């Protein structure tokens, strides 16, 4: 029972901070998926804007 | 009598429906597993606006239709047109009201349960009919041969497929499929005679490029001193006569059509072909079970009739066998419609009765209880 | 004992599907983020491509 | 020929062979693909200054508005012309569900256009926009058109019989008079 | 440092090979056990003709040579297709002259007494290898978690095994070898994902389904109420995003793969599974030293990696166990290079450099030194 018991405060303990390191990864990816249709969406427009000059 | 004359037997298929009633030699009804949609507004002289076609007057009519094919590789893959071709089956082929007649119907090899159950929902309670079952296709064509345990090689219009069956138990993790069938080969034969320096350019030409393959395609055994044989040249060729005069002349490609059935490399595609197939669903069953399935291999299926597959398939395999077994290949005349006869004796049998599923056990127990 | 136990084989089942979670998704995130100095970099050399071209 | 029909058709006559000729002249020139060619005959209606017309061997000043791109959709729409067949896109992409799984994502980035008649201007945005929505989204696609296309073929054949390592390959006389006809055959 | 850097440690598997230095933590170089054979005669642009290829060249080249696998099973099948795989290893891989390397290699739980002998025939005699020494897999592994006693479920690409060790000796009748793994595991989750209604058709779909089955495959405890679980509809389902946007959705079948290791029923096989088979070793042991290895389960090996194997486990022996008896059982996180690790230790080990089989044992005694 203490050996339950003591692996236990300790599985929990890593359990809590491996939860909060995710939900910061997944706000950090969320934001860089965002600013990113953003980057490519205004490049489809920038590059047929220069195909349609170029012509 | 009841039911004795009334039991109906449709097979299902990728390219042909064949159906009529069990008790007969044949299929009553044989054509196209087509449902043809008009792409545009306007009439036939004195008749109305059809919604839709189905069968022959869809391929006759199909510049201006959308044709579709409900059935992808042996499974119901639309369910709207497939009611669709069973309704122009009952209705208008063989001209019965069904809700007074007994169905025995088939699926594939390894059908999805649900498919069996949705079949079933459609039979029941958009048919109404009294009662129905669903045979599987390798079993009635085993059993047609007389047989209980054997292995099917069947092949038809879009799959194959080697069904190892014992005792009446199709063996589910012995089953192969191989996604080349007649379609593909009236395809490649095309090709090789297009390729001859040839035109199939109006749908006239297109249409009998499949009948050139059924009448003058072989299977050859000993299919390299067969091309060497082509080159001495031989009154091997053999010339057919189009809708019109324009004699078209074929000596060789005759069994380069065939010789693709086993080697699928002379279409691209990287599978093992047809005999070593037979074989590894015969190396994948039990050990005790082996010299049976060798010595019963039963052919069926459209694609199988080509003449010398027979042989061909009878050295193919006991080359790969071990020499202490018997190897027997039974191919039938009637063999494009084995499985639809083996159903015909099936549901005619006087055993059978009491394996009809009948309206009370469904809207008693839900489609479950064809299922099994 | 059987409840610290049990407790725990659902503490540390959940702390493994958390930890294999944040693995995929810093994954996924270090992946976009990396399709992104890419998408933005030929950027700003299809802007100038086209500048030069509308000149 | 079929501009020439819908060029007839918007009332006009290329009656002599100098008339014939310079349709397909008209064809090269002024001849667009239209990105969105749906809405575009749609434009043509509210008569925008997209009109064009071209002085013919005389001053008979020949106007080509809207025509000027119903000519390359029958590359896209071979129904445009009597032809039951699929078209360029589609045909592009079929090709692609033919070829093993594992190279269809290379044949997706590098669709590389040659031939003269590819040289329609915004055939590659059209051909672009066909196939990303007709492939997997996960997918790149990348139509490839090269300005000197009408000659690509010629350019790699130039490229390759100019260089360094071709040597090796060419085949001679002395292979043929002692190999046949067979030799090159490959 | 003459040998303590230059020990090197080859674990030979039928799916890959793990490689790298005693010493390292982990394996240098790890790539599949193929041989790929051109089909036809050609080049890639800049490179010449090249006879053969192997591990991953094999694999991404594989659309134009005849791959072949040199370890069925656990043991080398063909010896010229494994110098070829040993030859990349040293060469190309570690980029080593294997002439002045001491080599540990690892062979399988029954390996035949005359295959021992015959790669230290290749090690000596074909790459001069200053010395070299063959430990059993299920040895390695049970080591590398610091024990001596043990039993070890060892589970990787072709083969299963149970090998009971007691104070270092692998105890050869109570070994048990099952022929199912990772690769079998991979073709079924296949076969239940096409039923789920898919088409893994290109190469570039087959080849995914086998890192579906890595990374989002589990073994779930109490298998019984987890498909009960996947009826209500949680959210238990699982979307993976394929090569392209193709995003295919694996609920359920994400556990049915894994219950194959506990019912072989599942794919045609009626041998005994996973635990049944940890217990049946230990009820072939002696009788004093089964309350050991019923604390010392140790798991080594790819396929024993799904989360929740070692808990499922636990309980499939606890519930076969008497209950006066201690159950434990050990999964490290390294486990999928657990024997490898093993040899890292060992060789680099202090106390091993009189086991080593030197070229002075050899060309004085025979391939019989090392054999033991």
């Amino acid at each position: 029972l203490k050996d339950a018991q003591e692996k236990l405060e300790l599985a929990e303990k890593k359990a809590t901070d491996a939860e909060a390191d995710v939900a910061s990864l997944n706000r950090r990816i969320q934001l860089v998926e965002e600013e990113l249709d953003r980057a490519q969406e205004r490049l489809a427009t920038a590059l047929q804007k220069l195909e349609e000059a170029e012509k | 009598d009841e039911d004795e004359t009334t039991a109906l037997v449709c097979d299902n298929g990728s390219g042909l429906v064949k159906a009529g009633f069990a008790g007969d030699d044949a299929p009553r009804a044989v054509f196209p597993s087509i449902v043809g949609r008009p792409r545009h507004q306007g009439v036939m002289v004195g008749m109305g606006q059809k919604d839709s076609y189905v069968g022959d007057e869809a391929q006759s009519k199909r510049g201006i239709l959308t044709l579709k094919y409900p059935i992808e590789h042996g499974i119901i893959t639309n369910w709207d047109d497939m009611e669709k071709i069973w309704h122009h089956t009952f209705y208008n082929e063989l001209r019965v009201a069904p809700e007074e007649h007994p169905t025995l119907l088939t699926e594939a090899p390894l059908n999805p349960k649900a498919n069996r159950e949705k079949m079933t929902q459609i039979m029941f309670e958009t048919f109404n009919v009294p009662a129905m079952y669903v045979a599987i296709q390798a079993v009635l064509s085993l059993y047609a041969s007389g047989r209980t345990t054997g292995i099917v090689l069947d092949s038809g219009d879009g799959v194959t497929h080697n069904v190892p069956i014992y005792e009446g138990y199709a063996l589910p993790h012995a089953i192969m499929r191989l996604d080349l069938a007649g379609r593909d080969l009236t395809d490649y034969l095309m090709k090789i005679l297009t390729e001859r320096g040839y035109s199939f350019v109006t749908t006239a030409e297109r249409e009998i490029v499949r009948d050139i393959k059924e009448k003058l395609c072989y299977v050859a055994l000993d299919f390299e001193n067969e091309m060497a044989t082509a080159a001495s040249s031989s009154s091997l060729e053999k010339s057919y006569e189009l809708p019109d005069g324009q004699v078209i002349t074929i000596g060789n490609e005759r069994f380069r059509c065939p010789e693709t059935l086993f080697q699928p490399s002379f279409i691209g595609m990287e599978s093992a072909g047809i005999h070593e197939t037979t074989y590894n669903s015969i190396m994948k069953c039990d050990i005790d079970i082996r010299k049976d399935l060798y010595a019963n291999n039963v052919m069926s299926g459209g694609t199988t009739m080509y003449p010398g597959i027979a042989d061909r398939m009878q050295k193919e395999i006991t080359a790969l066998a071990p020499s202490t077994m018997k190897i027997k290949i039974i191919a039938p005349p009637e063999r494009k419609y084995s499985v639809w006869i083996g159903g015909s004796i099936l549901a005619s049998l006087s055993t059978f009765q009491q394996m009809w599923i009948t309206k009370q056990e469904y809207d008693e127990a839900g489609p479950s209880i064809v299922h099994r």
